[PDB]
């Protein structure tokens, strides 16, 4: 099944099980291989990784992280995923002292944004956007990885799963426990991750759930940033989800009428 | 508002349209099943709903379930004594997809009755995912429906009802609602509720939307009003005493009409 990968090292791990950096033998393709124990005389296949599979099938988008196989053994699931050089927050600490390049920040928002809006217009909520699930390459390409807590959508939507986003990046409507959320959950999340990219320090690092709320509002209601740049954070960060600026929008905004596509210094 | 996802809602009802064609079972894959026929199919479904009702399950869940049948069984020749283990995977699965908070699989190894093990249930489990390559975000019915009741005014909380009704009525009967798709299923289950209610019939906005008239959803409008017509006939019941209930408001105590155009 797997003689044709070697193992090349651990890069990550998790409830989902553990994330190896490996070499196709025969093509000389590098890899990331996930692999998930199952259950198999108590709760079979789990359910993160039914919704990640089957979503991640669908999506085929450049900046959406590409799924090549699924190996399935009778005891593990192994999914082969393209390799990518790393994610974002270790490219963001690696910049701590020295910053990102505006024009880099530009294209690495506007490659999230089209990666999202692909999303979002396939019926599909992602709701785990953080730098650490965001991935690049030497060659300038970001994409959003990581659909273990993504979920398919219907409309208008129903209830869906209260713990959903890590906590620095949770939207509003979910920190107070709306009976309600939408794609613009996403949208506050590439939110934080853009002033994050700025900084290079998250916008709203909360201990708790009323810590979060307290910095959200005292700072709804970036030194760098130009006035555009200024103006589409504040549409991605509105208060009222109905009021939030979709993907589909933001990529029209004047922020990107200049967009190149830098490569980063790796 | 955003709930609604102005800025996606056509990009996504053009996505699924070409997803339902894809994502399609075979016409008559019922006769080329030496050992199971459309009859075992019903008392199948009609038993899924009755799960569905037990563990207060969504009714997306059941539509995904059905779906899900009906592709592996148009692919795999399945023996009468094991189509119950196939449908039990199928709403697992389903549930798994769907809910948030799927009934565990001992729940599932239960309601057979212990007909099966819970090792039959899990290995019943991956085979399905495996014969449908883990594609299971199947477009149902209930997604075109959910969509088509944006196009009301005002909101009828008995049209909503009486279209989930017939919609699932759908789900029992292979012969003859295989060869519709969803949302021409859906469609004229729409219309058919409205009609028994208000009198008002299929919306222009959503002739717009769809290019569905009543003109095209002629035939299954014809086989759904035949449905409607005969259920309490019908040998599976379970849809029928789940829309009795004040939660649905009662609509399948309703007096089909007796025409159309
Ligand atoms: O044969 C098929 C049917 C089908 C449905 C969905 C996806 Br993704 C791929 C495929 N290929
Ligand atoms: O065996 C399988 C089933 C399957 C699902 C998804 C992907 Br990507 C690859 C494969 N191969
Ligand atoms: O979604 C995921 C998780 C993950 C971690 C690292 C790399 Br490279 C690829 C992937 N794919
Ligand atoms: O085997 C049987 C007998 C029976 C009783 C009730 C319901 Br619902 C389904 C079935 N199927
Ligand atoms: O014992 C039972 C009850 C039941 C419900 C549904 C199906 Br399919 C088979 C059976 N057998
Ligand atoms: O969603 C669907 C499409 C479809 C085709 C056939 C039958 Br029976 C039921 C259903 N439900």
């Amino acid at each position: 099944s797997m003689e044709n990968f070697q193992k090349v090292e651990k890069i990550g791990e998790g409830t989902y099980g553990v994330v190896y950096k490996a070499r196709n033998k025969l093509t000389g393709e590098v890899v990331a291989l996930k692999k998930i124990r199952l259950d198999t005389e108590t709760e079979g296949v789990p359910s993160t990784a039914i919704r990640e599979i089957s979503l991640l099938k669908e999506l085929n988008h450049p900046n959406i992280v590409k799924l090549l196989d699924v190996i399935h053994t009778e005891n593990k699931l192994y999914l082969v995923f393209e390799f990518l050089h790393q994610d974002l927050k270790k490219f963001m600490d690696a910049s701590a002292l020295t910053g990102i390049p505006l024009p880099l920040i530009k294209s690495y928002l506007f490659q999230l944004l089209q990666g999202l809006a692909f999303c979002h217009s396939h019926r599909v909520l992602h709701r785990d956007l953080k730098p650490q699930n965001l991935l690049i390459n030497t060659e300038g390409a970001i994409k959003l990885a990581d659909f273990g807590l993504a979920r398919a959508f219907g409309v208008p939507v129903r209830t869906y799963t209260h713990e959903v986003v890590t906590l620095w990046y949770r939207a509003p409507e979910i920190l107070l426990g709306c009976k309600y959320y939408s794609t613009a959950v996403d949208i506050w999340s590439l939110g934080c991750i853009f002033a994050e990219m700025v900084t290079r320090r998250a916008l709203f690092p909360g201990d708790s759930e009323i810590d979060q709320l307290f910095r959200i509002f005292r700072t709804l209601g970036v030194p760098p940033l130009d006035e555009d740049g200024r103006s589409l954070l504040s549409q991605m960060l509105h208060y009222d989800p109905n009021k939030r600026i979709s993907a589909k929008a933001a990529l029209a905004h004047p922020f990107f009428q200049d967009v190149t596509k830098p490569v980063p210094h790796l | 508002g955003v709930n609604e996802v102005p800025d996606y809602h056509e990009d996504i009802h053009t996505y699924l349209r070409e997803m339902e064609v894809k994502c399609k079972p075979k016409v008559g894959y019922m006769k080329k099943q030496p050992d199971i026929t459309n009859s075992m199919r019903a008392i199948l479904v009609d038993w899924l709903v009755e799960v569905g009702e037990e563990y207060k399950l969504q009714n997306e869940t059941l539509h995904l379930a059905v779906n899900y049948i009906d592709r592996f069984l148009s692919s795999m020749s399945v023996l009468r004594g094991k189509l119950q283990l196939v449908g039990t995977a199928a709403m697992l699965l389903a549930s798994k997809f769907e809910e948030i908070y799927p009934p565990e699989v001992a729940e599932f190894v239960y309601i057979t009755d212990d007909t099966y093990t819970k090792k039959q249930v899990l290995r019943m489990e991956h085979l399905v995912l495996k014969v449908l390559a883990f594609d299971l975000a199947a477009p149902t019915i209930n997604q075109f429906l959910t969509q088509y009741f944006l196009h009301q005014q005002p909101a009828n909380c008995k049209v909503e009802s009486l279209a989930m009704f017939l919609g699932e009525l759908s789900l029992i009967d292979a012969d003859p609602y295989l060869k519709y798709l969803p949302s021409v299923i859906a469609a004229a289950a729409f219309h058919l509720a409205l009609y028994t209610v208000t009198g008002q019939s299929w919306p222009e906005s959503l002739v717009q939307k769809t290019g569905y008239t009543l003109e095209t959803l002629k035939p299954c409008l014809l086989d759904l009003h035949q449905t409607y017509l005969r259920a309490p006939q019908h040998a599976q019941q379970s849809i029928r005493e789940k829309y009795k209930n004040s939660k649905y408001h009662g609509v399948s105590l309703l007096n089909p009409p007796e025409t159309l155009n």
